[PDB]
């Protein structure tokens, strides 16, 4: 469940 | 019944503790209210199905055949009702049996008519 | 820990709002709010998973109560049926052995 | 008996369109308007299109053709102006057509403002008298506005029909009792008939009428007038495969008619016979119900060849003919026999004994269910 | 009643919401209010339902254990009564037929 | 729970 928005974040890094 | 069972347990464990003072020991008990109990059991086992039939009959049988059926149902209940069923005596018992037979014949005739 | 459809749906709406707020202003909106949201989101799934266990335990133990009550009632009744047949057999055959005793005494 | 009389179809206009409303002019009893949805095959063709047909002539061509750019699904004549045809469309315009004008474009239309209807309009009607009458239209969102028929750019009165902490109802049908202008009944998509008042201190929806589990698709108040009044009765049709008879004095349905094996679309009373109406289904079976004859079996039922879905049904003012409208676009007209259409002298009295018996049976059934 | 874990996580998102409101503008959370009150109300209501289920669970488990024990004791009494009955049966019939062979002598 | 975030918002708008 934590993976979803972590991916949300790492899009531009 | 349960208080009598507990008391009967008490008489059992006192007569086994009083063996040397008693030679003869019987347990013949015929209480007088058991026939009355059977009379009220038979009275519920009349009145329950009479109520079940009569409520349905006055509910859904609203011709002169239907008025004849409800009048014969009322006549059967009055013919049983006029007999004193609370008597545990023998003549009252035979009057109760005759009322039961008359009610059954009237009810079966009404059943075949409907 | 299987996620339900309802928690996935409202987390999807949270994902929608978070993508909209990321696109609208900057990255710095989400960087402290999403760890304060994801633990509550885990807690929703945890309390639903515990609640369903409570429900199935309630149903099985309830039906075991109604099994127990009627089984005990039937067993009490058949103990009573043992306890007057004893009495009837006892006094009947005691009267017969007593009449046999007095007829053999004379 | 039920027999075929005439068949109406146009290859240019009526092809691949569903009939959506039927009416017969009071001044010209040989005329019939019609309303059609959009043609999905030809987007270049007009979406809404209205046709006027005739009885006296033998001509298969329609007498007048009107059309609009949006799909019209509610059309009627004007009661006190013979030259006007009122239509209600998908977009919410209430267009007005004139036969005396040579243009098939609508000569007048309401604005698409929040003051007027923006949701589709399925009911349009004119009530009032010769010297005083308005045009009444209720849209799907529950908005009902009154229009003067000479000036159409602004509604006269407007309010929204709400209930249950002011939730908007979804008015799908409409009817008016005879001799009434202020009180009327509506159907609903939410499956419940309401009673409504036009103006007053309780102007708006008055009462629940409960008992339909599906979207109500057609209602009609009683219309036949004789010795004994019957204007408080009306019949509704719905998607629940039932036709239900109601009265305004009862919160519960009087009798449910369950002869169908599909959706039921419209029902309306005969204007002459007091205990007679007709219903149509999704299998092309136009049924006739005579309440003085039997309450569980249609008196006369015929099926449309090919079996399409019949959207609309509408009697004539004479009551001797009856027009249906199918799902492919052919207005099929039947004429009923004299043994069914003609009311006898005691027909009002026989129905005066009939409704009471029906209500008694209903009560019996309900008590049985309760017990 | 508001539960304390939901109140603490509520305070966490309250100070976060104050940070985002003061930091950029007032339209940061204008589309976030009826989502987050629904999520917190969901957690509170399901936790309250769990709280009801726990106490009714402990009540029915307790009298379940009591009913199991009393039914086991009733089993013991029933089996003992049947054994006493068949023993008294055999013993009395035994000395009764010993009496009738004594009669036949 | 509405009132509290409501205050959050109107406290300075």
């Amino acid at each position: 469940l934590a993976s979803f928005f972590n991916s949300l974040l790492s899009k531009k890094t | 019944d349960d208080e009598y069972e507990k008391l009967q347990v008490l008489l059992r464990d006192i007569v086994k503790r009083k063996r040397e003072e008693n030679l003869k020991m019987v347990w013949r008990i015929n209480p007088a209210h058991r026939k009355l109990q059977a009379r009220l059991d038979q009275m519920r086992k009349f009145r329950r199905q009479h109520e079940q039939l009569r409520a349905v009959i006055v509910r859904v049988l609203r011709d002169a055949a239907d008025a004849n059926a409800i009048e014969e149902v009322n006549l059967a209940y009055e013919n049983v009702k006029e007999v004193d069923g609370l008597d545990v005596s023998k003549e009252g018992t035979e009057a109760w049996e005759a009322a039961m037979k008359r009610y059954d014949e009237r009810i079966d005739r009404v059943e075949t008519r409907i | 820990s299987v996620m339900s459809e309802r928690v996935s749906g409202l987390a999807g709406s949270i994902y929608r709002e978070f993508e909209r707020l990321i696109h609208c202003y900057d990255e710095e909106v989400v960087k402290e709010l999403m760890p304060l949201v994801v633990n509550v989101l885990e807690n929703l799934d945890s309390v639903l998973s515990e609640n369903q266990e409570h429900e199935v335990e309630l149903e099985l133990l309830r039906e075991d109560n109604e099994q127990l009550l009627t089984q005990y009632e039937r067993e009490k009744a058949l103990r009573r049926q043992a306890e007057e047949k004893f009495i009837e057999f006892e006094d009947a055959l005691e009267q017969e052995k007593k009449e046999l005793q007095i007829q053999v005494e004379h | 008996k039920l027999s075929l009389n005439r068949q109406f179809f146009d290859e240019r206009w009526s092809k691949h369109r569903v009939v959506s409303c039927l009416d017969w002019s009071s001044q010209y009893p040989e005329l019939l308007v019609a309303s059609y949805n959009n043609n999905e095959d030809a987007p270049h063709e007009p979406d809404g299109v209205a046709l006027v047909w005739n009885m006296k002539y033998k001509k298969t061509t329609p007498e007048y053709v009107f059309h609009c750019q949006s799909a019209v699904m509610s059309a009627t004549f004007a009661k006190f102006h013979p030259n006007l045809v009122v239509g209600g469309t998908y977009s919410g315009q209430i267009v007005l057509w004139d036969n005396r004008s040579n243009k098939r474009t609508p000569v007048q239309r309401t604005p698409l403002s929040a003051a007027a209807h923006t949701h589709p309009v399925y009911c349009v009607n004119v009530v009032g008298t010769q010297n005083a009458h308005n045009l009444i239209s209720i849209s799907t969102d529950g908005k009902i506005c009154s229009w003067s028929l000479d000036m159409l750019s602004h509604p006269q009165d407007s309010m929204e029909l709400v209930h249950k902490q002011s939730k908007a109802v979804a008015v799908t049908s409409m009817s008016f009792p005879v001799g009434d202008v202020n009180n009327f009944v509506v159907g609903s998509e939410e499956g419940s008939v309401y009673t409504a008042c036009r103006h007053g201190s309780k102007a708006g929806i008055s009462e629940m009428f409960e008992g339909h589990q599906g979207p109500i698709t057609g209602i009609h108040c009683h219309a036949a007038v004789g010795a004994v009044d019957f204007s408080h009765l009306f019949v509704t049709s719905s998607f629940d495969w039932t036709v239900k008879l109601w009265s305004t004095k009862n919160n519960k349905p009087l009798y449910s008619f369950e002869d169908n094996a599909g959706y039921v679309y419209d029902v309306m009373w005969s204007p002459t016979h007091p205990a007679l109406f007709a219903c149509v289904d999704g299998m092309g079976r136009l049924d006739l119900w005579n309440l003085n004859n039997d309450t569980e079996v249609p008196t006369a039922s015929i099926s449309v060849e090919g079996n399409p879905a019949l959207n609309r049904v509408r009697w004539t003012h004479s009551g001797r003919e009856i027009a249906v409208g199918d799902s492919e676009g052919q207005i099929v007209i039947y004429d009923v026999g004299e043994q069914i259409a003609v009311p006898r002298n005691d027909e009002w009295a026989r129905f005066g004994r009939t409704l009471a018996e029906i209500n008694a049976n209903r009560a019996d059934a309900e008590e049985e269910a309760a017990t």
